[PDB]
């Protein structure tokens, strides 16, 4: 049994899990779900009784911690923001799945294609379609 | 189905935290009411009272309707008609209930109104997100 | 009893008190606390009764407390009772 107050830095690792987790979407996940928080402390006492600690260590919750990364890395293989977002995503795919290069208007013709499902009115497009253009313009 | 609960959608620092606290809280085990008050005080209320609306300052409700009709048709289709009007007053009462009141009042009715108008909101296309903006007078 | 319910704030303490060990949210809560503490029947003399009850659709997401939270109704209400989808875990819904 973890009474231990060290149980807080779980908190931070589950939270180191998954904000380096969340972009790309194309990762791994999963999401990673809560349920994974909740397998974490399953694993803790597995270790625990592996062991024979009691009130663990929270070096333990680090090497179950790690075990459930590798387990996850095997399955690897504003207006601004958006759009520095899809340079990020694009990039951080294509080089994980190729080179990435190609036509620069390809970036903005599909990224037109993504957006264009959370256009509430012709404004955002249009505001979506100059910042892009503004970026690359600024890019290059 | 009147009240439709929809979950999202990402995590995040302090959701983290907050989830994280809950859990670990959770397993280290080994102001709200106590249960058993609890689910003795449904069913009494249950029971017990009926609270009913008086027809006299309630005709408001009928302007917010169409408050939210017309202006929710512009957008997204349907959903909005008059059982999802009913569905207000009876969730109202149901928070009358709960505050043992025996008649309706103007604070169950914004109650019900933030649960069933944001109910509708959260169901519809992201183009809802423009809906979001006159949310605010019904807030 | 009579003398906890007057203040305003009780509403929001028993949504608080309705799912203890999911964290859950102020929202889906409230719509469980709100179907299943009641409505009116109400029977319009002598035709039509309307409906005097909340029928709540959770809709879930892997990984979302989805099950669990309907599971605290089944222990809390007076007569609640668990079908399951089918296959089944009796009873299972459908009169016969």
């Amino acid at each position: 049994i973890l009474t231990k107050e060290a149980r807080s830095y779980l908190v931070e690792k589950y939270k180191e899990l998954r904000k380096d987790d969340a972009q790309g979407f194309s990762r791994s996940s999963y999401r990673i779900t809560v349920r994974q928080l909740e397998s974490m402390i399953r694993l803790s006492e597995a270790i625990a009784r592996a062991n024979c600690v009691d009130e663990i260590t929270p070096s333990f919750i680090a090497e179950a911690y790690d075990l459930l990364r590798q387990s996850i890395i095997r399955v690897d293989v504003d207006k601004y923001v958006s759009m520095m977002n899809m340079i990020v995503r694009k990039i951080a795919e294509v080089d994980r799945e190729g080179a990435e290069e190609l036509t620069a208007v390809d970036i903005v013709d599909w990224y037109l294609l993504q957006k264009e499902n959370d256009l509430g009115s012709l404004a955002e497009y249009w505001e979506e379609r100059r910042l892009a253009f503004k970026v690359i313009k600024r890019l290059v | 189905f009147d009240i439709l609960c929809v979950v999202r959608d990402l995590v995040d620092e302090e959701a983290d935290e907050r989830l994280a606290t809950f859990v670990v809280d959770s397993h280290v085990r080994s102001s709200p009411i106590p249960q058993e008050l609890l689910m003795k005080y449904i069913h009494y209320a249950r029971t017990k009272i009926y609270p009913k609306l008086h027809q006299m300052d309630m005709d408001k409700v009928s302007r917010v309707y169409a408050d939210l009709r017309r202006e929710s048709i512009s957008t997204g289709s349907f959903p909005i008609t008059v059982r999802h009007l009913e569905s207000i007053l009876r969730i109202a009462e149901s928070f009358a209930k709960m505050r043992l009141s025996e008649f309706v009042s103007s604070y169950d009715l914004d109650r019900a109104i933030k649960v069933v108008v944001d109910s509708f909101v959260d169901a519809q296309k992201v183009s809802v997100r423009r809906q979001l903006r006159r949310s605010f007078a019904i807030y | 009893f009579r003398k906890i319910s007057r203040d305003r704030g009780i509403i929001d303490k028993i949504i608080s008190s309705m799912a203890p060990s999911i964290y859950g949210h102020r929202d889906i809560k409230t719509a469980v606390a709100c179907s299943l503490f009641g409505g009116v029947p109400k029977n319009v003399n002598g035709k039509h009764s309307i409906r005097g009850d909340i029928n709540v659709l959770l809709l879930g997401d892997p990984g979302t407390a989805k099950s669990q939270i309907l599971k605290y109704v089944e222990k809390t209400a007076h007569r609640a009772v668990f079908a399951t989808g089918q296959g089944a875990s009796a009873v299972g819904l459908t009169a016969s």
